[PDB]
Order: C-alpha cells, then structure tokens, then sequence
C-alpha cells in the first residue's frame, strides 16, 4: 500500500503534546537537551508509541474521583481510563495515554457531576508534573484548587487543561521545560516502556518541530511547545498502516499557488522529521503549503539545504 | 560561520535624541539576534533577545526590530546613561557565540578648541638615561586631532606615543597627551622642536613648541 | 540574587598556565549551560568555550582548541577553565556567562546570556613587577608624569584628594620596554601659582610604591 | 475516486460541536425541534458548511482583545480570526468559524499575554450565547469574569471552553438547548448563510446522532450534545473529496472480532446519517465497531431495521 | 411556582360537545409541548393528544381522531381541547401534562411529564340533576342509606361532625337507572343506644338538597 | 405500538419492608422508561425518568433499574405514604405516551374477621315503589369476600350491587356493603333470605339473615 501524508496545512493541524492548534514550523539544533517526548510518537506503519493516543482533546486530561486533603485546598485524584473504566497500572505503557510529557504546572478546570441529581460543580485547579505527588503510573495525582469543601467523593471528575503557569519571586521562564520528562511513578521508581529519544544521525541535519504556543495563566512561563508529528499525521499513519519500503521517506513542502517545492525533508520511519540546516530557524511558509511524499530513500541520501 | 557587521562604528548624538544602530548578517539567521550594552569596566548587559523582545528590567526606551539579515536597534530618547558600546550577537553555529564589532554611541557637543599646553622635560629625569616631552591638549571636541613632532623640523614617524582620555562626565570633551621619547644622545644634540596641532574648530595649526 | 563570581587569573609568563573559576549562586546550576568569553583591551568580545549543564557537551573556539580545558562540578556549583601554553594573544579580560534565563531543558538554543561574571584579567608578559617614577611638569596648567612602571593600575591624586576640578588622568600606554607610562594634568589660575601648594600623590599598590611630590 | 469512511471507532473520535470526545451512538425521533447545526456540517465531496472548520480544538473558542465594562465584572471582546488576523464581518459565513451553534452559557478560562514582558494572566469566565451582547457576526461578544481590574487592553486574549453552566432558583435543565440557534448578529439582524436544516425524508427513518457529554460547571444543565458527523469524518471528506455517485451512500456497522454486520444506515451526500428505527434508542455497540462504506444507492432504497 | 390550572368539563348529554382548557404559569410555555391524558374512573391512564411548543406539530390517539381538536395560544399561555360527539366511553378525568423539565429545544423526546393539571371531570350521561333520599338503618351498628341521586358527590356526616370514630362512608355506585347510591354506617356501644342521639347529615350541593335525619 | 405489562397487579407489604415492581416491554425501548406514582384523587407524580434517574425532589428510598425490556422499580424502605398506584410509561411511538396497567401497593396486615351486620329495609321506602336491603361487613382483611344472596334460598345472580371501601388510615382494613334491590312484587312474596359471607380468617361461612 502506497504511503501518503495528509494534505492539511500547518494552521489546519493540531499539536500532539497539548490540545492547541499548530502555528509554525521550526528547526533548531539538538544538544543540551534530550528530545524524548511520549506524546505524538507514532511510527509510519501505524504503531503508536509511549503515551500516544488518537483523540487530540484527551491530551493532558485526567479522569477519576477525588478526595480532599485535610487542612489544604488540595485534592488527590484516583485515575480512571478514558472510557471511565478502571485504570490498569500494570499495562505496558509509561503512564495513562494522553498524560503530559513535560515538567511544569498546568492550570485548567476540575469539573464534577453527581450521578444522583445531575448537579454540577467546577473549580480552577493546578497540577504540577514535577512534584512527589505526581504518580500517574501508580494511578494517583494531586490538584491545588480554590475550594476546600465543594468536590464530592465517589463521583466522576474530569480535569481539562487550559494553559501553563509560572510561580515565583523572580526566576523567570524556568518552567515549563518541554524536554524534561516527569517521573510517572514519583520518587518510587524509574520510568519504563518509554518512547526512544530521537536525534539526527547525520551532521548538519536538524529536527523539524511542529510548534504551537501554549496559553499562559500566571507569571512568566515558557509557552513554546514543539511536537514531532501533528496529531493528524498520527491519526493518518494509524489508519493507513502502509508498510515502509525503507527507513527514510523523502517529503517535499509544496506551495500549490505556484506548484514550486520550498524545501525537502526526511520522514524517518521511527516517526520524526529532519531538515538540513544549521542554527535555530523560524520557517516562513505560505499559508497554503503542505507536505508531499515523493519516494523512499536510502540511509545515505543527502538533503538539499533548507 | 555567519558574520555580523554593525554600522557605523561610531554615533554622535545629543542627549534626548534618537539612536538607530544597524546589524547586518551575512546570511539569514531568522529572528535569533540579541543586543548587548557594555559600559566600560563592566560586563555586557542584555537589552534585546529574539530580535525584538526586551529583556527583563529593561526600560521601554529600547526597541529592537528586524528579521532574516537586517536588524535594527533603536533608542527612542537617548538618556545620559545610554552612551556605551553596543554589540549584536547570534548563535547560529551552536553552541558558539559570535558578536559584532560593536557600535560606540558618543555624546555630540559643539566644537571646542584645544587649549594647548606644552611642558619642558624634568631634569630630575635627565640623569636616568632617557628623556621625554609632552604636548598636552585639554577639553576639545571632536576627538580627531593629528599630532606630529619635529626635531629640528624633522618628523619622527618612527618613535612616539599617544593616549586619549574619555568624554568628560561634565564638559563632554576629550583631552590628549602626546609623547616624544628619545635619549640624551638626540635630546641635546637638537634644539629646534615643533609640535603639530591641527583641530577642526581652530583657525590654523596652533603650533606651540620648544627651545632647549 | 543570581550571582556569578570569578576567581583566578593574574599574571603569567609566556608559555605558562593559568586556571580560571566561576562560582555560581542563586539558580539551578545544572540547568544552565555556561560560556567563557574574552575581551582583549579595547577590542570586541570573542567566544572561547561552552559546556552544557547536564549533557556534558563541550565545545571550544578554534583559536584555543588543544590548549584550553573547560569543566564544571554541578555538585559544588563551580565552573573551571584550564588555560595552558598561553601567549600574548591571550591577554584579555575573561568572563563566565550563563545561558539564561531559559534553562537547557526548554530547548532554547538561541543567543541569550543574562548574567555574566565580574571579569578577571589575564596578562601574559615576561616583565616583572616594578614601581613607578614621578617627574614634575612645568592661567596655565602643570601636572605629573609617571614612567617605567608595571603592572597596572596606578592611582594619582592631587593635594591628598582636595583638588578634583581639573584633573585629567590619562589611561596608561604600553611601550617596547613592556612597562607602562602615564600623565596627569590639572589647570589652575595663575593667581594661586605660588599661594597654594600642589602635590600629586602617586600610589602603585602592586609594589607598595607610594610617592608624594610637589610641583613648581 | 472511491469513497471511504475512516476506520476509527466511536470512542476514538471527537465531537464536532464542542471539543470533547464522542461517547455513544444515539437515534431519536426528530420533531418538536429543528436539527440545524452549523458545526460538523460538511458534504461528502469535501465542501464545508456553516461555521465548520477543520481543527477540533478551535470549537467554541474566541480570540481577540478585551475591554473592561464600567462598574461590572464584564468584559467585551473584539474578535480576531484563528490566525490572529483581522476578522471580516462581510464574509459569506453565519459567524466566525468554530463559533457555538446552541443557546446556553459556556464556562471556560480567559487567558492573556502581554507582548512586552511576556507576563500572563488567566481568569474563569462565562459567555452566554443567548443574550443581546452575543454579536459575533458583528465581531463583538461579552464575558462575565471574576476580576474587574486584571485584563489589559490591546493584548491577545483567548477564550477556552470547558463546560456549560445553568444558573437559576429552580427551573432545572432548561439550558443549554442544543437545537436552538443563537442570533449571530444580536437583536439587530437575522442569521444568514446558514447550513440547511436536516430531517429524514422517509417515514420510519430517524437521524443517527454522534453523542458526547459536555462537562457541567454550575447548577443543573443539559450536558447531552449530538452532532451530525464526527470531526474526523469532516476532516476525511475534506481531504478525499470523492465525488458522489448518488445522493445516498450505504454504510454498514461492522464488529471486526466476528466480521458481522450490526446495522446499516444511509450517509446522505448533504452530510448526515439516517437509520430505520422508531423511538429514542441508546445504541449498544462493541467497542471495536467501525463504519464501512459499501455501495452508492438510489432515492428509494429501503433500510433493514436497525 | 410552575402551575397548570384547568377549566371546563362538567356534564354533557351523549352526542354533545365540551371544551377543556389549561392555563399555565411559571415557565416558558412555547418551550414545552403539552399532552392531554384521560383516566376513566378506576382504570389506568390513556393518552389523548399532543401539541408541540413551537413546531405546531399535532397528534391524536386513534380513539379520538376526527372528534377532538387540540390547540394552544402561546401568547396567552393557554391550551385548549375541543371535544365533539362525545359518548360514555369518554367519561373520565382529563389531565393536561407538560413535557418537562427539559424543553423541546434540547432534543429530548423521551417519556417525562413532571407537571400535570389538577384534573377536570367530564361525564357523558343523559340523566338530569336530582336530589338524594335518606332511609334509616336498624354493641351493634346502624347507619344511613342514600339512593336515586345524581350527579356526585354526596357528603355525609354524623351528629353535625362530632362523631367520626366509626364512620365508614362507602363510595357511590351507578345503576341501570343512571343514578347513584350510597350508604354510611357507624358502630357504637349499645350503652348509648338511647342516651345519645344519632343524626346523619346528608348534603348534596349539586341540587342544594340538604337533609338531617335521626335514626332508631 | 409497544406494550408495557406490569406484574403483579397488586402487592401487599408491611410498612418498612421493600417493594419490587416489574415493568416488561414487548420489544426493546432502551433506557427510556419512566415511573409514576398516583395517590387517589390526584394527578400522577414522576418518580424515575430514563429508567434509573430520580426526578427532582424525590426521596432516595426510590430506585429504578433496567434496560431494553425488563425494568424494575424498587422502594428500599416502604413508608406509610408510598402506598399508592404505580405506572410505568414509555414514549417510543413519539409523540404518543403509553402507560402500563399500573401496580397497586396495598398495606399488609394480619387476618381480621368481618364483624358482619345486617339491616332491615326502612319502611319509609316501602311506599316509593322499590325496596333494598343491606348486608354489611366491617373492618376485615383480606379484601376478597364472596357475597351471594338467596331469596327463599335462591341465588339471584342477575340483580345485585356491590361497593368496597378503601384501606383504613388507622386499622388498615376494608369494609363491604352488599345490596339486594327488588320491588315490592318480590319483596313480600318471599320471606326466607340468606346472606352468604365467606372470608378467609373465619371458621365457616358466617350466615346472618332475615325474616320479614
């Protein structure tokens, strides 16, 4: 079966690491950080990796029941699955699907419904992926809210991510850190079944990132979010499951108003994109541009300069 | 590597006026160009990152713009503290840093003649084996001033030294110090001496000089 | 309350070696990469070396490869530069600068150093420490002249610090002797050319060569 | 080009009228209400209708700048487009793409970033699609927040929907009303360029709805949300743009664990699905089930009872 | 404070016509569909008609199609049922019930009526209004008997309302004469069988036929 | 249309006990079945909608379950107020409503004999053209009781009337009233009269009767 990539443009697509639209393409030099995300990881033949699932609205969300923590405004959530069934902390995944893959503080809203009378309550809440109480692989996390007396027990509760927050008396832009993985089992275990780290295996080649801007909710946060594959390509590769004729597919970026090729890049079977460039570059593209698969190539194909 | 030229190398502006510095790159470096300010004796100070974002705690009178290759630093209303040296910097050859040649922002003043003084050598020195004479220039602007000595009316373009002060914090003018260093071999075998002092803002090369 | 405080440097004879150090306080040290930058006197900045916070990535300028060694101990919050086989091309002020404010783990690989060190001078001369010599100079102006002195600096004052209106101390100059020289002049009316005394107080701390001298 | 439908299951897909996952299939008798949504409207040959766009996270969101309303906790937003360019209130659409198509009160968070220093602020906010200040076709709407002094002016502001709220001293479950359109130009105009209303043109045929549950944030709201097409089929039809060989395509719902057909339905070229059933029915399906296109059929094809 | 208050009904001769009405207050009337439901005495409920809030959709039971007409005026918050050509199969209590609490515009088309009317009796008899007749009855028990009376109800009391312990008033019964009949008995000790008086106070408001009577 | 049968038609339970009513549908109607409570003289009261959701203001002692075809209404702890009639209702033939035959929840008591009384006709009536006699039964349970008259020991299964009270709010028993209606043609031409009163909880048909 012939391999293809969707003909959607960058503005039409969605980030695979947070439920927000894409914005621009960006290439930058890897080094001083390890590119090892667990969302947006998917092979070209349809195999999902890490914490990747298919719905773009279930990224960075949580479901389950809550419990008030004595004398605080904090709540502990016992995690369920997406379909509200029980979560199995013995599944061969790093954490429940859609769980964040970066260290930071995520602000959103906790909502709850009482199955009895159909009454509802919602409160702003914050979750910090970098503290001791963030143990999603164990099924339990913590929320900081504004109320100490409104969320009931044994009821379905859902966390909906909105943005990121930075708390501090200075130290600006020190969080979130998109290339630092959380400890999915807290201080009581090492992460397991992770998606492999990715890096170009070719000097002068850099990764191409699909970049969106996360909303900020408090302070001076880092709102840039790079992903390896748009959520739409993750969905495409899964449905098509076209076998790879090689370890590297060659894509071309086309401006259909002219018919002209703007640049070419390598789509690696493992599920990420490389360009031939040196230094950080915010790519400037026509809004109609789309990627196009041309041919499968070998290990030693040399790319035209982006 | 990519090269960063700033232009011009010097700027003279009146306090309150508007400064426009230019950085130009050999090829594109997108929006990743940062501007630094260096007051003498200190470390650089970050003003602008990502070509147009003010760093934390920077006054709004600093504005940066540009992309690709042509970048521009603009100081809306120059304050007396903003007279320093300005470096642009990029990092396209990660991890290395590359800086520009800097642009110096000088205070612009009216023209002022050099109140030229000249000093005989001390003869406490005329027994250590070496003698030296001075041709002083005090409180003048602009900095440019050609100085040429003449031993019995002969230029000595082989031996001389020169040192300039910096712009006064009050008068905003420079001051100069010449140096003619020989030994007693040629000190007392000559006796005609000529100091050439030409400065824009005079009338004709004001020549003050010597006779042993 | 972020601070970078440097140590080391000083004088070295051509061919010798030096060690530079930067001590950090006020931030997560392993989260930020550090640079070494030098500025020869009067010229522009020059990049020297980089070491990354956690990845142990190390890079050197072409002019110093093989001669310099960069290193950090994230446990002790320190950063070291081993400088071997120096020469006069290496005389400069040396700065440690951090990659900030955004940590390495944010992926930002652009140009931004928000916190530098204070500066540490490194001089590569074969000359030895030596004291100054003051020669007098003679409304008009009269001053003081200093020669044959090394290293730097040299402070010059007038009437123990009660005559600042008119002092134009000129920055030092190097010569073919390896030793510096100076001059410092003041203008005064000829009305007090004999009424008030005028004493230039030279001080050269590197050799503890203090000199007071009146001029006429 | 042969017509196809994606092979995703109902849990893997997304609602096209609110950024939440789908949950179940549901058929019900049309009558006493007019099914005329403006989101999730898309023809089988790729033509989007009404306020439909492609990203599932830009549903019920708003972008622009704000303005404090004197002596209130209310803010007026001047609308921008998805790409932050100016909004053109003279475009041939009912309202900006992704704008809600039901009357109710939507709770979410307003977030703002100052382009100068990179400082961020976020506050809970509520928007009521059924009041006089809801004029998105004119480019201006109103928010009720908790602060009267934090949102700045001339800065980018984004509204992120979370759930629905019901305010009242009684009168339960009287809002939202998913089949009542808002007045996109307030009391100062009639809605224009609307997507056509849909209804079965065959007695004993009912519409098949893709049903999700909206989160509730306050009171006793109506949290059922039916859409005509999952957002993934909207995305599929747009990319494929397969010409229709007829006005009705015949789909089969298959359980791949067995290979057996559970029911058949008509996918109308206009962009909606009908089944042969009578009365409200919550369909019970295997979680692996998916739709499958079989043949184009005529106007008088009779469906097997669901 | 949601209310449905009915009006109309009453007695009609077989073949005649009646008009029912439901007045609504406390909710958006055009947002809810309304039903008419009847309950013959002692049997179960029977659906009659439906009219939707805004869509003007109208539906009737098969037993009443062609004879009944449903209607609403959303401006006046009223709901009307025109009943023609009645017969004894149509003798029942008639209720207006609203579709609630969820409005039509929510798509909910399921079974849920949360607010009904109070009830409105409709009787289809050819008989005419007529008064009762009381016959006495003779520890033991003695009571009162009522016959040949129409319509209903009939209140019966004992000693002007100061004897309730023991009163077992039996619900009426219809006969082949079209008129109802009743009985009401009380048990008392034989110790006061002649000491205390026992007077059953019959009252039939439809004809203002009041009757007091002592028993022995 | 789809048919809804409730079963059984009657339930006798002690206050505090647990009631389980059943509704069964001819074919599937999913979860869209609602339960109603009707106290006599009043309009129906909605208890459960969507097969298992309590309506607003309903006590938690009411619980509904079921789906498809078999539905169950359960009252955890029966209170004295919950003795009424119970209708299930579906709406699969939109818009029409269809109800069940109802299920009556009766109060269960111990067995109590009928304190049978009988009354001569009044002779104020024996000149209006018609006479009638009573055979009363007071404060008994269970409701079932066969009553058969005999005019000179002849059953008159062609003419009679019958009316039952309701369960007492205090004693929780019923009471019965027979009726033998003839004219004076057969009233005084007969003189032997037999009232048949058989009730579970007696010893043998307690026969009280007459002689003109």
């Amino acid at each position: 079966k012939p391999f293809t990539v969707p003909i959607l443009t960058v503005e039409e697509m969605t980030n695979s690491r947070f439920p927000i639209p894409l914005e621009k393409l960006f290439t930058g030099p890897s080094g001083a950080f390890v590119v090892q995300p667990q969302n947006g990881r998917c092979t070209t033949d349809g195999v999902l990796l890490g914490t990747t699932q298919l719905s773009p609205v279930n990224i960075c969300t949580f479901r389950g029941d809550v419990t008030h923590i004595a004398g605080t405004h904090n709540y502990t959530m016992n995690l369920a699955s997406q379909n509200w069934n029980n979560y199995d902390p013995t599944e061969e995944i790093p954490a429940p699907l859609g769980t964040p893959d970066f260290v930071g503080r995520i602000q959103g809203m906790l909502t709850q419904t009482t199955r009895g009378d159909g009454s509802t309550r919602g409160h702003k809440a914050t979750v910090s992926t970098g503290d001791v109480h963030f143990t999603p692989k164990l099924g339990s996390i913590q929320f900081n809210t504004d109320t100490n007396n409104d969320f009931e027990t044994g009821q379905n509760t859902k966390f909906t991510p909105v943005g990121v927050v930075q708390d501090g008396n200075g130290a600006h832009q020190n969080e979130p850190q998109q290339w630092v993985l959380p400890s999915y089992s807290g201080r009581t275990g090492h992460n397991v079944h992770l998606a492999p780290a990715v890096a170009p295996t070719f000097p002068g080649e850099q990764l191409l990132f699909f970049r969106s801007t996360m909303p900020g909710c408090s302070g001076y946060p880092n709102m840039n979010l790079d992903c390896l594959l748009p959520q739409e390509w993750v969905q495409h590769f899964y449905q098509e499951a076209a076998p790879a004729q090689s370890d590297v597919a060659l894509l071309r970026f086309v401006n259909p108003d002219t018919g002209r090729v703007l640049f070419e890049c390598k789509l690696h079977k493992s599920g990420y994109v490389t360009v031939a460039h040196t230094g950080q570059h915010d790519l400037v593209i026509p809004p109609n541009g789309y990627f196009r698969f041309d041919s499968w190539v070998n290990q030693f194909y040399t790319l035209a300069p982006m | 590597e990519i090269v960063l030229t700033q232009s011009p190398a010097s700027l003279s502006l009146s306090p309150g006026e508007r400064a426009t510095l230019s950085c130009k790159a050999s090829r594109s470096i997108s929006i990743y160009l940062a501007w630094y300010q260096q007051k003498p004796g200190q470390a650089p100070r970050l003003l602008i990152y990502d070509a147009s974002y003010r760093a934390i705690g920077i006054p709004a009178r600093f504005s940066g713009s540009g992309s690709g290759t042509d970048f521009t630093l603009t100081i809306s209303n120059l304050e007396p503290e903003d007279f320093a040296v300005y470096y642009c910097q990029h990092r396209s050859s990660w991890p290395a840093l590359t800086f520009g040649g800097g642009t110096k922002v000088e205070i612009k003043r009216t023209v002022a003649a050099p109140s030229v003084f000249i000093f005989p050598p001390s003869d406490e020195q005329l027994k250590s084996g070496t003698a030296s004479v001075v041709c002083l220039l005090n409180n003048f602007y602009p900095r440019e001033a050609k100085v040429q000595w003449k031993v019995d009316n002969a230029l000595q373009s082989g031996n001389s030294q020169e040192s300039v002060t910096e712009q006064d914090s009050k008068d905003s003018t420079y001051s100069l110090s010449s140096t003619l260093t020989l030994s007693k071999a040629d000190y007392e075998k000559h006796k005609v001496y000529a100091c050439e002092v030409t400065h824009q803002g005079l009338s004709s090369p004001v020549t003050k000089s010597f006779n042993r | 309350q972020v601070q970078l405080v440097q140590s080391g440097g000083g004088l070295v004879q051509p061919g010798g070696s030096l060690r530079l150090s930067c001590a950090a306080s006020g931030f997560a040290f392993s989260n930020h990469g550090m640079h070494w930058v030098r500025q020869a006197p009067g010229k522009g900045l020059e990049w020297l070396s980089y070491i990354s916070g956690s990845t142990g990535a190390i890079h050197y300028a072409n002019s110093v490869k093989g001669r310099f060694t960069i290193s950090r101990d994230n446990a002790r919050n320190s950063l070291d530069l081993q400088m071997n086989s120096l020469g006069d091309e290496d005389t400069a002020v040396y700065y440690c600068a951090r990659d900030g404010p955004r940590p390495d783990g944010t992926g930002y690989a652009g140009p931004s150093n928000d916190y530098w060190g204070q500066g540490t001078l490194v001089s590569v001369s074969s000359a030895s420490t030596k004291g100054p010599s003051v020669f007098p100079l003679a409304t008009a102006a009269l001053g003081c002249l200093v020669k044959d002195y090394f290293p730097e600096p040299v402070t010059v004052s007038w009437n123990s610090g009660a005559l600042t209106s008119g002092v134009h101390t000129f920055p030092a100059v190097l010569q073919s002797s390896g030793l510096y020289s100076l001059s410092s002049v003041v203008t005064v009316p000829s009305s007090s050319l004999g009424t008030q005394t005028y004493i230039c107080n030279v001080n050269h701390k590197p050799s503890n060569t203090k000199v007071d001298k009146k001029v006429e």
